[PDB]
Formats: C-alpha cells, structure tokens, sequence
C-alpha cells in the first residue's frame, strides 16, 4: 500500500512498576507502511543499545499497516538515576528521524 | 648479696604516686627481717618490702636496703617531680639485649596525645597516641639524652630530659 | 522454566504529553514475567467504543518469561472515563484474573522532599539527656502521608514519635518529631525518616557524626588564590593532611567533584617533618569556570591504621558579593630619611573575604617579599578589608615613581581586578 | 580604700503579688557598691505625692563595700505613673549623678524559650556542604522582636539569615535560619542566637558537636599599655586564665615581684562564659617609675587538680627604642560613599612593639571601639608598624573635619605621645 | 507607744543587678513597735545564715514606729539556682510569724 508515517508516542513507567522495582518505557510506532522501521534509545541524549524489545503485529486487514511496540527495560535505580528519555524512530513515512521525549520531573 | 627491685620498677614518679621497694638476694641466710635507709637515716620499716606511699618532694633521693649478712645493697636513687609529662625509663644504665621500655606519662592517668619521642635530638619515633617504645636489644649507640614532646588537655608539654647510657657486657 | 503469573501494570501517556484537544487517545497494559504462552486481555471502557489489539509477546532475557502490551484506542470522552483491563494467564490457573483499574490521567508523580533536622549539643559540645530528630516534608502537593522511623531498619513503636500537618497555600508541610535517648544515639545506629506519600516511600537517614579527627590527624583543604583564579588562569586547590604515622602502607588520596564529573591528576607528594611525623599534600588543577559556578572539590584519604576514610569538603561562597574599593597613598618625606619612602593600600568593603594583592613597578609585578598584607578583617559593617605596605628605595622611584597597588577579588568587574596607582612625588 | 562609684538598681514588689484594689505602693532603690559614706536619694513622683524614706547603710562583709536602701511610698494613680530615682556621690564627684527612671510595674508576659536544631550530617557520618542553623523561638506573647547571629560573639552581617514570624490564634512563634560554609563549622567557633524582645534579652548556644571535649587550663599575662602608663598615668597588669574546667574550688592566684617589695591589691573577676568554661581575670595595679626601671612581675596560678603551678611573667622589654613615625590619610570621595568616609593611620618605624593608637575629634578622644587597629608587625628593615582603621560620618565631618591619630609609645618624645591631624577636605 | 505590726513586704533583685552579676533579696518591715523584729531568710525552703544584713532604721518621728530591711546578698549564678525566695518575720506585733515569699520565674 502507499508509504505510512509512523505516529508516535511515548509511554512513561507506571509507579506501579516502580513499586515491583523495574521500569518499561514503550515507545509506540502506530500505522506505519513499509514494517522497516527504526527505534533507538536516548537515555539523557546517550544512545541505549541491549535492553529494548520490539513487538510487532502482523498486517492489519483494515488500513495494511503495521504497529510496534519498543519496550527499554531498565532497573527502578536505573530509571530514577536519569530525567529525560526519550526514542526517535526512523522511517520511509518520516523525512527526519522524529523523536518523542518525555521528562520525569513532569511525569 | 639483696639487690634491690622496684615495683613498678619506674624510679622517676609523679607526686601522690606508689611505688613498692622490695629486696631480696639468695637465700643463704632465712628470710626473717630487712633494714630500710632512706638517704643514709634507718627506716622503722623491718618487712621486706616496704611500700613508699604518696610521694612528697622529700621523698626523693638515694635509698637502699640491708639483711642480717654483712654487708650491703646498691645506691638506687628515686628523684621525684611535680609536673605535666615526665618521660619514665625502664633502668638508667643497661647492658644491650635486656628489655627497655619507654613510656611518656601524664599526670594522674591523663591521656597524651601527639607524642614524639626525641633520642640525642633527632625525632626517633611518633605516635598518634601514647605508646609504649620497646627496644629488646639494646645497641651501644642506643645512649642519649631523651625527651618527649606531648599533647595534654589540648596543650603542649615538654618533659624534662633523662640521659641513659649503654654499656659492653663483657668485661 | 517455571509457572509465573503475570505482573499487569498500566501504560499511559503523561498528562502534559497528552494534547487537551485530542480527539482521541491510546492506552495500554504491560503484563510482564509471565511463562509460558498465552495470556487473554480484554478492556471494559465503560460507554465509549474503542479499539482493543493485542501484540504478540517479546520473552524477556534475564529470566526467560513473556512480556507483552495490550493496547487499547478510544476516542470522545476518554479523559472523565474509568478504563479497566483484565488479564488472565491460563497456565497459572483457570480463574486468576488481574483487574487494574485507572484512568487516561490518573496521576503524574509528585516527589515530597524529605530532610532531618537534629538537636544541639550545647556550647561545650556534651550531649542533652536526650536527643530531638526532626523530619521535615516541605512544600508539596496535599495528600495522605504516613511517616514511620526505622531504627537500624526495623520499625519502632508508634508512640515514641508524633507527627502534624499544616497548610499554605497550595503547598503543604509535615513534620514528624522522634526522641531517643543519649545513649542510643551514642551506639552509632543508623536512624531512617521514611515517608509513604500516596503510596511510594521516600527516605532519608543519620547516624552519629563523625567529627574530622579519628586519630588526632587534620587535614585542611584550601580555596583558588584569586591571583592564581584570574591573572593566571590556572587555578590550583591544595590538600595538606598533618600528623600521619611514619608507618608502611602508601595512604590512598583520592579527589572527586558531588557532580561525578572527571578530575584531573594531583601532584601527590609525602615528606617526613624534623619532628618525627608525615605530612601529605596535594595540589590539584581546577577548571576556572567549574568553581566559578559553584562545584564542590573533595579530598579524600584512606591509611590503613585509620578506622575509617576522613574526607574534607570545600566550595565557592554562599553569602553576597560587593566588589572592593582601592585607595593608594604615598607617605610624605619624613626627617633623615631621603632614600625611603613607604607605600600603603587599603583594599576594603569587598563580599567574600578571598583576597589577592599584588604590587607593580615599571609593569612588572615585584617579588611577594617586598610587600607586607594583613589578613582579611571585618569593617564595621558589610565586607573586609585589608592594608598593603611597600618600601620603596630612592633609585626605585627615580628609575619610575609610579607604583600600581593591584587587587584581585571574584566580585570585582568586568575582569575580577581593581587597581591603583600612586606616584611619590605627586 | 579606694574611691567606688555606687551602682543603683530599681526595687519593686512584683505585680502579682502586688493587689490591685491597693490604692498605695512603696517601691526604692538600692544604692550597692560605694566607697565611702554617704550618699543622697532624691525622688521624682511624677505629680502624685510621696513619701521619701532612706535606711542606713549596710557594710558588705565579703568586700567592705557599703549597701543602702531608699524607698518612696506613694498613692493614687500608682501602677500608671513614672518614678525616678537620683543618686548622688559627692566623693565620687560633685557633679556624680545616677539616674534611674522605671514604673512601678513592667507587667507580666508568658516567657519566651530559645533551643536551636541544626543540619545532621549523612549516613556516612559526613557533614553537608552547607549546615543550616535554626534558631526557634516557641509560643510568646506577640511582640517586636528581633535575632542577631554571633560568631564567637561578633555580630554577622544579617544579609547571611533569614527570619520568620507566623501568628497562631494569640499565640506568636518565630523561626530564624542561618547558612554556613562547612568549612566554618569544622573550625569550631561558638555561634550564639541573641533574641532582644521588649527590652529583655535572651540567648541560646552551640559550637561544633562532639564525643568528647578535652579541655586544659591555659594563661596570659600582659603589659600595662602605654596610653595607660604615660596618658592616664594608672598602668596595670592582667593575668588572664581561661579554659579550665570548672572543678570543686576556687583558683589560687598569686602575685609577686622578682624584687621581694610588696606588690599592691589586685582585683579578680571570675565569669562563666557560653562555651562552658570559667575565665579568671585578675587585674594589678603596678607603679609607674617601679615598671619604667625594668622591674618583672610573676603571676603564679595554682589548683588542687593542676599538676604543677603555672607561672608567667612580664617585664619591660630590653631592645633598643625607635621614635614613631606617623601618617594619616582620608580616602577620596566616590559613588555611594556621600555621607559615610573612611580615614587611616600608619604608624612606623618605632621599636619596642608595645604601642597604643586612639583617634580625637574635636576635643574628645573617640572610644577605641569605634575604628580598628591592626597587631604589630615587623618592618623589612628596623621596627614594627600598625595600621589603624577608622569608619566616620558626614555629621562628625561637618561638626569638625580635623582628625588626629595619635600614638602613644615609650620611645616617643618629648612626653611619649605623637600625633598627626588630617582634613579630609584639604 | 502601742505594739504596731511590722507591713511585710518583699523585693526582688533587679535585672539590671542581675546583669551587674549581684543579687540583693530584700524583706521590708515598715513602721513596727517595738524594734526586737526577726527576719529569718529561707531560699527554696533552706535557712539562710551570714548573707542576711539587717539596716535598722530610728525611731520615728511621727508615728514612733521602726523601719527594718533585711538584704540577703547572693551571686547571680546563686540566684538562678533557686526559685522561692520568702522572708520570716517574728515581731511582738504579729501572732505569729508571718512568711512572705515569692517565685523567680512569675516575674
Ligand atoms: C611537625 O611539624 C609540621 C611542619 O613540618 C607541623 O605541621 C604544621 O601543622 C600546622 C597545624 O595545622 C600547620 O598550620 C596550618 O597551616 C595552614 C596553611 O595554610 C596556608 O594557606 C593560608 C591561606 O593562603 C595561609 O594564610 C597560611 O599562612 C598558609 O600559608 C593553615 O591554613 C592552617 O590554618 C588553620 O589554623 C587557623 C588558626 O591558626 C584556623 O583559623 C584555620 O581555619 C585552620 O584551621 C594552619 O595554620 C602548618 O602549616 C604545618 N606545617 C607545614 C610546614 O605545613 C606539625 O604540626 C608538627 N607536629 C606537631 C605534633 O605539632
Ligand atoms: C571559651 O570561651 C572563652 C571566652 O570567650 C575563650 O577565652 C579566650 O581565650 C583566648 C586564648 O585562649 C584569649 O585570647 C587571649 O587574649 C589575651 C588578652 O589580651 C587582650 O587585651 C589586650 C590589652 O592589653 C589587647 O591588646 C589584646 O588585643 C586582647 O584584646 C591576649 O593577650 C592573648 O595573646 C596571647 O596569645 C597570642 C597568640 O594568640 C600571642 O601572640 C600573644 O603574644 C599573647 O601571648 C590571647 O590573644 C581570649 O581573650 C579569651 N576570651 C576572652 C573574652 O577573654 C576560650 O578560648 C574559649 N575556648 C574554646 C575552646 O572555645
Ligand atoms: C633525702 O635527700 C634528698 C636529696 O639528698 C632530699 O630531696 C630534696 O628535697 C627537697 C625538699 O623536699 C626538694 O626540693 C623540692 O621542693 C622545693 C619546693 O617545691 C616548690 O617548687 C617546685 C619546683 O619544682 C614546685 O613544683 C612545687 O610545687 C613547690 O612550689 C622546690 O623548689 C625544688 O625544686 C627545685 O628542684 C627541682 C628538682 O628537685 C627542680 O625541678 C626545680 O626546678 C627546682 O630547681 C624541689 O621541687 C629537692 O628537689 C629534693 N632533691 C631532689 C634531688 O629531688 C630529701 O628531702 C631527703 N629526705 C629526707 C627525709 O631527708
Ligand atoms: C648526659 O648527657 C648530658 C648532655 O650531654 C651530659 O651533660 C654534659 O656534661 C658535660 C660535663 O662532662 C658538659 O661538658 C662541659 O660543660 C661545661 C661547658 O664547657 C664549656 O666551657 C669550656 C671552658 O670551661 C669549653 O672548653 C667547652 O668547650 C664549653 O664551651 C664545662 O664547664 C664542663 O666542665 C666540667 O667538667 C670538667 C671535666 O671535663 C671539670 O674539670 C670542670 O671543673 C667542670 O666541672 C664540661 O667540660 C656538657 O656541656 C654537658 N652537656 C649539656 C648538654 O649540658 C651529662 O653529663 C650526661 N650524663 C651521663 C651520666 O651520661
Ligand atoms: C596507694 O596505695 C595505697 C595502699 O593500698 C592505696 O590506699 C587504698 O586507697 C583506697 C581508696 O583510695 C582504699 O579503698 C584502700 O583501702 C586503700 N588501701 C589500704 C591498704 O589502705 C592508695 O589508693 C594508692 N594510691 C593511688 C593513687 O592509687
Ligand atoms: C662487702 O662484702 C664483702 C664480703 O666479705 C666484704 O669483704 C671483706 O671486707 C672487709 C672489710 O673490713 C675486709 O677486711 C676483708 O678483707 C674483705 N674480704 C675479702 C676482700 O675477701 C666487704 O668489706 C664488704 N664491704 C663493706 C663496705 O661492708
Ligand atoms: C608500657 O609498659 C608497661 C609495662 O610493660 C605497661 O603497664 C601495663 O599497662 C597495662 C594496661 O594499662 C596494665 O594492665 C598493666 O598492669 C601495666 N603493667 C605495669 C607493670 O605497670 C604500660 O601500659 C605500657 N604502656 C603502653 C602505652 O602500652
Ligand atoms: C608486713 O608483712 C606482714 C605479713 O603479712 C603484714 O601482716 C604486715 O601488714 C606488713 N606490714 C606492712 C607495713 O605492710
Ligand atoms: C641481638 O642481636 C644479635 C644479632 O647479632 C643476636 O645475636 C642476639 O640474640 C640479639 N639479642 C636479643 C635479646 O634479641
């Protein structure tokens, strides 16, 4: 089908998790045509490498695009340790890199 | 003949501070009673230790002991002073290999701090604390005129200076 | 591996991420460290009609159990609806169900600061017949708060500490107050302040001080001269630990910054004294803006002989800042002496007190010995002050008469130097 | 015996015990601590009428010293009306007058109390960068009020703390906060909460914490100062002992002179001080031509808990003598100093050390308290010098611009005093 | 003349003697016949000897009475280490001997 633009959003751990002691911040790339998509970790602008998981679905029978999940697992020292996280997915839809970024003093 | 021991065997005290002259040699003759002198004047003391309470300044000087043989003991001599820190030596005259312990005392168990201690001038050893300098095998060059530098009540306090001197064993 | 039931937790964007005029909205559930295969998400969104997907499961590493996210799309009035999803994992049992409630914005996290506050000890430093630890919670969003003190980690008895709230404003502030006796806070237990502030624990701790001389050591740790900070830009911070054991072992010295930050080498240096004792000093290279801007430099020593690491700490000053003013005189000529004369500079009402003077003749600054500088003192009301005085020689003032007193201070500008000159004749 | 001024002090029933309903009151004042009789009460009423009654005195027994009673018996409007009191001690001088002015009631107020908490160091045992002093002032009766920090007992800058006042009900409580360097803590000095409310003074203490605070006797011995040798023509010597530790006893301190001639009657000040020490002061008259002819006094200090005696001694020192030389100077005028100067003083060149520096205006010598002198230090070449620091103002300019700085040294002629006057003007 | 009772009253020290580092504690007895008046000086309930001096005034001119202070003369430091303070006054007068006392911190 025709290339789709990645929409992008950025889920912070709930305190919950943090009360089980981890954190999973998800980055989710929502209805992007072609599935070669992109998604890297900046931790405080400090590339992430060897603790994300990505999920994807299979293609969807309405629209024939794709959803993925990228999940940065982390300890919950680890995660109160740094303030900004962010991911930047790169993609055919997308002319730039687009990074979504969230900040722990405001979440 | 009865040589002389103290105890403890420290002959330079503090004021107010005990010691003990005890006196005894072979027993050719049964132990039965001992004659004090105190600077040459007859102790009314007949035990054979007698126990030297509460110095005085007039309880300084030479001392000496006697039994029923013929003849005496040795000229021991115990100066006493009032003061801050007072240097205690083991013996004053020693022959290399005896034990020799040095201590820099304080006034009524008081605790100095900072202490060094001085052999002929130079810094021999320092300590954090009070210790106990401990030398088994006295050298010939080990004689000098020793003094120590301490720390009391936040102060500092030099003591007066005590010379001792090695001598060869043989002969 | 082994059967493991899911941990479900919720996934929503920050309220501030979410725009306000969003037609439409994502959330999600995480259920994590499950094993084996498969687990079943439904979603109870209330009214509204929205879309559920369920992705496939990403098998953590550390432990080998599945992880996976239940997403869920709604749109019209998410942001007042109450969402619910409902996990179960079947290999667990055929009836455990995980029911995590929330909403779209159901909270951001709010951290309530936590400080301690203690007694004195009076004015000969002995202790009080009992010692007050006051916990402070300042400034914060109102909510319930419970405050409970651990005593070498075990918690102790509700009675022997009482807590109150007050109000301003918008912010509130709790304190708590615990009493113990001498002789526990003597044993050098370690006391926790924790406070349960909507759920989440935050603590802070004390234990008995350690006062800066185990073993009767000092160390002292010196500030940038301001010549060296300013004119030479090459500011240096020195280390100096007296009376140390002449004893085996090289002590550890060791620099580093609250920040974290790198630190270069030191020029770490050892030297007996002629009184039987050692003495450590280090000098170490410091950035010029780094203490402008308020770094913290610590300095750290480890002997083996000491019970524990002594450290000393120093910083830039907190209090204001007023540049110095600078006056210069030159003595008129006194009887029977033609080939003197004294210089002198009075340097005064400068915030904070580090001070650097120096002396010029022909452009070239003179030898440090020539000169004599007091050592900062109070004026009578705000800042210090200091007097320079300089003998000068009949051939001196005949090869240049003027003579610059110079005075380098971190509050002057635009370069962080005043100056004076003074002639003799004039 | 010499001649003592008496010290008068109000005498009031307190006002609780005082009825209201009684329409009469006696109040007085007493006169304490005069050589030699007599002395004269009179009394102010304001316009009631009164009754003026004087007892005969009473002679101390531990000084000698004479105490007597004047009391005033008055009605009407008593509890609402001022009082004073005037004494007059014609051997003391002819115009000797003490005027003390009170009511009959100061009324009665809830006392206030003071504790201050501080920062505690970390887990670590390890001080903060900053420590926090917080001075709290619990439930008083609303009122002006006011707190001043002290270091060692001198007043800090008030730009350094904040203070705060909140009201509850009828009820005041008040808070101040003062921020240190951990550098200034780790040096040991006293600091000192100094709380002024309506005309009564409190205060509260603290120094650096410790486990244990060893302490020893130490002593000082001084010279007489020059300005008390050869200007008042009165010298005397102090022996000051501080820092011992306040046992079971008094002090022995004893005065004697190399010589073997009879020393003169000392007087002694014993004065428990905020650091929990007790200092002795003993103060001794010395002759004058005795001191100018090389004559060496002892202070020997003795206790029951002291090892051996302490002993000091001061004599006038052998050198050589160098005449002062003196300079004084006014700064310029400059932006935000119109109403405030400062004036300097060099003095140079002189030899032996001992020297006193005063500053005169118009026909009164200013109290040393109002400028500062630095220690001696050593020339490059022969001698010693000071400078001394003096901050005036525009209605001391404008009543007489002419200030002097004026030395006194024993190596001064013709009199052992020169002086120099400057115009800040001209 | 006829017997008159001694007025009893008493007088702290005050703050400015408090500051001078002296404390004078005066018992007042005015205008009593005849002059053989006792003031006993009791300091927390504790009897007071060779502090206590006692101004006797004449007789006087109008009424023929007598005046007395007893003065107890103590330090500062003294002062503070007590709280009640009372004067003991037997005089032909009285029947029996009246005790006026104060408190230091009511004032
Ligand atoms: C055996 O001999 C050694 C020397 O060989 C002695 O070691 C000395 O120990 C003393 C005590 O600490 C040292 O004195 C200290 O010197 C510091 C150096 O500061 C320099 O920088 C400042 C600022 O530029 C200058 O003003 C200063 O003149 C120095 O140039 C001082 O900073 C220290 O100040 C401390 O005391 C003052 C009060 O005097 C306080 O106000 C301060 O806050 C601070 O606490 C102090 O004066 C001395 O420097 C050491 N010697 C050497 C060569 O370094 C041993 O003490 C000795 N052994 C025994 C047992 O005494
Ligand atoms: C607990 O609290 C008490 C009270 O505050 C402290 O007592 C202070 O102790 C220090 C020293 O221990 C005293 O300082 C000494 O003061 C002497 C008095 O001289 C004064 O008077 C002459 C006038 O003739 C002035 O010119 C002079 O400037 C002083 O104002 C000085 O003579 C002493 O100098 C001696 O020492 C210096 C080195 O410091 C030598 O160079 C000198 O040659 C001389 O030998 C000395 O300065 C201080 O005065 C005491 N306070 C009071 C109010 O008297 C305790 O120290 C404190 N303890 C603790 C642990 O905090
Ligand atoms: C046996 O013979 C001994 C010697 O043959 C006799 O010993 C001598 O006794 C006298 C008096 O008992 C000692 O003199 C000491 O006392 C006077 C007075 O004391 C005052 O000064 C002391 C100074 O140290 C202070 O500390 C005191 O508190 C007090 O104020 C002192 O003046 C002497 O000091 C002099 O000598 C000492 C050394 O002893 C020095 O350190 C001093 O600096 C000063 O020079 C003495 O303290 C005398 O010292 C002592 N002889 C010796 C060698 O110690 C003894 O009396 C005698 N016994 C009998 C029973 O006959
Ligand atoms: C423990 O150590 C102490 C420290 O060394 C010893 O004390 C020392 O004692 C000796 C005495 O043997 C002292 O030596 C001389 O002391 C003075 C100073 O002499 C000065 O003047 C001389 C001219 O008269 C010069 O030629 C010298 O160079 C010097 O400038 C002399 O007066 C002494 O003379 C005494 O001894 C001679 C015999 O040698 C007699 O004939 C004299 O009549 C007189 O009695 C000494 O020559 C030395 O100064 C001294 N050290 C100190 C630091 O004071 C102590 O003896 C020792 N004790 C033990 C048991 O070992
Ligand atoms: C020196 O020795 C004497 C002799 O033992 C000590 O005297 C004892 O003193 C204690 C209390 O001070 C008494 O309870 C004992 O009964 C005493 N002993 C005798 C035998 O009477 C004296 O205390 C010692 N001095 C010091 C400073 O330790
Ligand atoms: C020390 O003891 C010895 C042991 O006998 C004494 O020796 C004899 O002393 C007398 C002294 O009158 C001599 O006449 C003898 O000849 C000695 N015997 C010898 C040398 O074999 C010695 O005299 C004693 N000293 C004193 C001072 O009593
Ligand atoms: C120096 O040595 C002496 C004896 O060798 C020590 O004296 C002993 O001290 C201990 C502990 O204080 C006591 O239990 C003993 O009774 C003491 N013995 C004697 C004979 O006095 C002294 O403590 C040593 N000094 C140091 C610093 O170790
Ligand atoms: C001497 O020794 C005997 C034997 O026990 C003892 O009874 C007596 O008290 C001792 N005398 C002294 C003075 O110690
Ligand atoms: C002293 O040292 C020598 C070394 O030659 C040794 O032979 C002797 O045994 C030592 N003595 C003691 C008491 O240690």
């Amino acid at each position: 089908r025709t290339v789709g633009a990645p929409s992008v959003f950025i889920f912070p751990p709930s305190d919950e998790q943090l009360k089980s002691g981890t954190a999973s911040v998800v980055c989710l790339l929502n209805n992007f045509y072609p599935r070669e998509a992109k998604v890297q970790w900046k931790v405080d602008n400090a590339l992430q490498s060897g603790n994300s998981q990505e999920s994807v679905t299979e293609q969807d029978s309405k629209d024939s695009t794709y959803s993925l999940s990228s999940t940065l697992t982390l300890s919950k020292a680890d995660y109160e340790k740094h303030k900004v996280y962010a991911c930047e997915v790169t993609h055919q839809g997308l002319s730039s890199p687009v990074t979504k970024s969230f900040n722990r003093g405001e979440c | 003949k009865p040589k002389v021991s103290l105890n403890p065997p420290w002959n330079r005290i503090f004021k107010g501070e005990n010691v003990t002259l005890t006196c005894n040699g072979n027993n050719f003759f049964e132990v039965s009673s001992t004659k004090w002198f105190h600077n040459g004047s007859l102790s009314e003391e007949t035990n054979s230790s007698l126990n030297i309470v509460n110095a005085k300044f007039e309880d300084s000087g030479e001392y000496k002991c006697q039994h029923q043989q013929v003849n005496e003991s040795e000229p021991v001599y115990l100066e006493v002073f009032s003061d801050w820190l007072l240097l205690q030596a083991s013996a004053e005259v020693v022959m290399e290999g005896q034990p020799l312990f040095l201590r820099c005392h304080g006034w009524r168990n008081w605790d100095v701090y900072k202490v060094i201690y001085y052999k002929d001038g130079e810094a021999l050893k320092y300590w954090y604390e009070n210790h106990n300098i401990s030398i088994t095998n006295a050298t010939v060059e080990d004689s000098g005129t020793y003094y120590c530098t301490g720390k009391v009540w936040q102060l500092d306090y030099e003591s007066e200076p005590l010379n001792i001197t090695v001598i060869k064993a043989p002969r | 591996a082994s059967t493991q039931s899911p941990s479900v937790f919720p996934l929503t964007r920050c309220c501030k991420n979410i725009p306000s005029n969003a037609t439409s909205v994502t959330l999600g559930c995480l259920a994590t460290g499950y094993f084996p295969e498969p687990v079943m998400v439904t979603w109870d969104t209330g009214s509204l009609n929205g879309t559920t997907m369920t992705l496939p499961a990403t098998t953590l590493t550390l432990s080998g159990h599945y992880a996976t996210i239940s997403l869920l799309t709604v749109s019209g009035a998410w942001a007042k609806q109450m969402f619910t999803c409902r996990v179960a994992h079947t290999p667990s049992s055929t009836d455990w169900v995980d029911n995590k409630t929330f909403s779209v914005c159901s909270r951001d996290f709010t951290p309530p600061t936590v400080k301690i506050l203690q007694s004195s000890c009076d004015g000969g430093g002995h202790f009080p017949p009992t010692i007050q630890l006051l916990c402070l919670v300042s400034g914060y969003t109102p909510g319930t708060i419970n405050i409970t003190w651990l005593e070498d980690g075990q918690v102790m008895d509700v009675d022997l500490s009482t807590a109150s709230t007050t109000q301003e404003g918008e912010l509130a502030s709790t304190q708590s107050e615990l009493t113990l006796s001498q002789k526990h806070w003597l044993s050098d237990r370690t006391y926790t302040c924790q406070v349960t502030y909507q759920g989440h624990t935050f603590e802070d701790s004390t234990k008995k001080c350690a006062d800066s001389n185990p073993r009767g050591v000092s160390a002292y740790l010196s500030r940038p001269s301001p010549f060296d900070l300013f004119i030479r830009k090459s500011p240096t911070i020195t280390c100096l630990v007296v009376d140390l054991a002449p004893s085996k072992g090289t002590v550890n010295l060791t620099w580093s910054r609250a920040s974290g930050k790198p630190v270069n080498h030191s020029t770490r240096k050892e030297e007996k004294q002629r009184n039987g004792t050692l003495t450590v000093t280090s000098t170490l290279p410091v950035g010029t803006r780094d203490w402008i801007e308020g770094e913290t430099y610590q300095c750290r020593v480890t002997h083996p002989h000491l019970p524990r690491a002594l450290m000393r700490s120093t910083t830039k000053t907190s209090g204001p800042r007023a540049a110095p003013e600078v006056y210069a005189f030159a003595t008129p000529e006194w009887p029977g002496s033609r080939d003197k004369r004294t210089l002198a500079c009075l340097i005064q009402n400068f915030m904070p007190e580090d001070i650097s003077v120096q002396w010029l003749h022909n452009e070239v600054q003179l030898p440090d010995a020539r000169h004599s500088t007091t050592q900062p003192r109070k004026t009578k009301g705000s800042g210090f002050f200091v007097f320079s005085r300089l003998e000068v020689t009949r051939a001196e003032w005949e090869q240049k008469d003027e003579f610059i007193c110079r005075a380098v201070h971190e509050a002057a500008s635009p370069s962080q130097t005043v100056q004076r000159a003074v002639s003799s004749v004039a």
